[PDB]
């Protein structure tokens, strides 16, 4: 345990020190480095992010106590702190604009203990979607109901989130609808549960009166349960000869032609996907109701004779597996 | 992990999106190809269980989310499927959270974990610089994809394995 976390802590130095010295320069020799990160971002929506030692899975029980003071400082051309810019010990952007996308920060964690940890926060713009498509299958989870998301949210620390279907404004009391977090429960699903979902996500800044409003869709159409059954199709052997290259492809045949129903992959003698490695790799279509994985040897040598490869077709209806040989031509 | 709801079919649609998303044929990148050292040793279920897998997953989804939410990504990928495949992958990650919330101080062999916490990250940077060595080439995206696509495959199917063997 304590060789894992002075690995731990040799990782984030070595990450320091290959910063940019553009970035290193801010940093506090005293403090430790916690990490970058770059931070979707939308026009004319506001933008917030944590500091990166916090939310980072490695570092978060080094730096979790109650009592952490968290600054944020604008780097780059000159060094200037963040008061507008804060809430809830998060960065802040009420209305994010061009000129943020070039804007990057240093945030600096000080524990109680008097010790510190930084991290740097960029961030890039992103056009958000507009509506997404979502397919609820009766029957999958009936009795828990519809889960739907809103959306991907470029700011936390909203106050009220409001849903809408066909511009209808929902009552969500608990019965056919209730809420939690981001996301919208649609209880006792059916068919007539399709339909254009907006919500509205709704942040407050004291420097605006009015309500700043983010808006997410997400297109629902809910179809009946339906035959997820497929075939696999493998030649039972690949012929090769010492010295050549060879291939061989795994079909997966939708029985109802749903597409893309059925994950494919193929395995090694010793169970590992294969992926585009080297001497043996693999190669995915998918069209229509047909899935193929074509595996590739680069150049067959003595050792891979009589070696079996695994083609496994899944997809939560059903689990299937047929092999192939290598053979000698 | 004490979930309402598991949703086993975003997987199911993330990795048919992420295949779908392929743009090149690999037998133009096969010059591209590396060795990124999937840390298979280290998410196997012949010894890790559900209760060091979660985190470990938590921060493989929260990987694979940072590379395809990227400033890079958006103009190397169709939108439609690129904005599809992020949002199942962000609800995946919102649940996993979720139940590394719930076992805080109780962590089971907060060892096995941390160590593999690290392997994965580890291998991860490796995936990031390698593509930016490569200037986000188009062959260079395609080798990243395939191996994520290979990555997100062994977790659904060590998940799959985990919940036979019980
Ligand atoms: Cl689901
Ligand atoms: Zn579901």
């Amino acid at each position: 345990m304590i060789d894992i976390e002075n690995e731990i802590t040799e990782f984030f130095n070595k990450m320091r020190d290959t910063l940019p010295a553009k970035d290193s320069k801010w940093l506090n020799p005293s403090c430790m480095f916690g990490g970058t990160m770059n931070d979707m971002a939308a026009l004319g929506e506001p933008f917030s992010a944590k500091c990166p030692p916090i939310e980072d899975s490695l570092l978060s029980h080094r730096y979790n106590d109650k009592d952490n003071v968290v600054n944020w400082e604008k780097i780059g051309k000159t060094r200037r702190p963040l008061n507008r810019r804060v809430k809830n010990g998060d960065l802040w952007i009420a209305n994010y604009t061009s000129n943020d996308s070039h804007r990057r920060y240093l945030c600096t964690v000080t524990t109680k203990n008097g010790d510190c940890v930084q991290g740097i926060v960029r961030s890039h713009i992103r056009k958000p979607p507009s509506c997404i498509p979502e397919t609820y299958e009766l029957g999958t989870h009936d009795k828990y109901g519809i889960d739907l998301y809103c959306g991907i949210l470029y700011a936390k620390h909203y106050n009220n989130i409001t849903w809408y279907k066909n511009n209808q404004e929902l009552i969500i009391d608990g019965t056919k609808y209730s809420q939690s977090g981001q996301n919208l429960i649609i209880h006792n699903p059916e068919l007539e549960d399709s339909g254009r979902y907006d919500c509205y996500v709704h942040y407050d800044d004291v420097r605006i009166k009015n309500d700043i409003v983010v808006s997410r869709c997400k297109i629902l159409t809910v179809i009946p349960s339906q035959d997820h059954r497929f075939k696999l199709i493998l030649d039972p052997k690949i012929n090769v000869t010492i010295g050549e290259p060879a291939n061989i492809t795994c079909t997966a045949v939708s029985t109802s032609l749903l597409v893309d129903d059925v994950l494919i992959d193929w395995e090694n003698p010793s169970g590992w996907i294969i992926g585009l490695d080297f001497g043996v790799y693999s190669i995915l279509t998918s069209s229509g109701g047909i899935t193929e994985a074509t595996l590739y040897f680069e150049n067959v040598t003595e050792e891979y004779i009589g070696n079996t490869y695994t083609c496994r077709g899944h997809n939560y209806y059903f689990d299937k597996t047929l092999t192939t040989t290598v053979v000698l031509e | 992990c004490d979930l309402p709801q598991t949703h086993n079919l975003r997987n199911k649609r993330a990795l048919t999106l992420l295949v779908k998303m392929r743009r090149l044929s690999p037998l133009s990148c096969l010059k591209d190809r590396k060795d990124f050292g999937f840390p298979q040793e280290k998410v196997g279920a012949q010894q890790i269980q559900e209760a060091q897998a979660i985190p470990v997953l938590s921060e493989l989804t929260q990987q694979v989310l940072n590379i395809f939410t990227s400033k890079d990504s958006s103009a190397a990928w169709n939108a439609t499927l690129l904005d599809s495949f992020c949002n199942e992958v962000h609800q995946q990650l919102n649940d996993l959270k979720a139940c590394v919330m719930q076992q805080v101080g109780v962590q089971e062999s907060p060892l096995t974990q941390e160590d593999s916490l690290l392997a994965v990250r580890k291998y991860f940077h490796r995936i990031t610089v390698y593509l930016r060595e490569k200037k986000h080439s188009p062959c260079a995206w395609e080798v990243v994809r395939a191996e994520v696509w290979r990555a997100l495959s062994s977790s659904v199917n060590l998940l799959a394995r985990l919940s036979k063997e019980e």
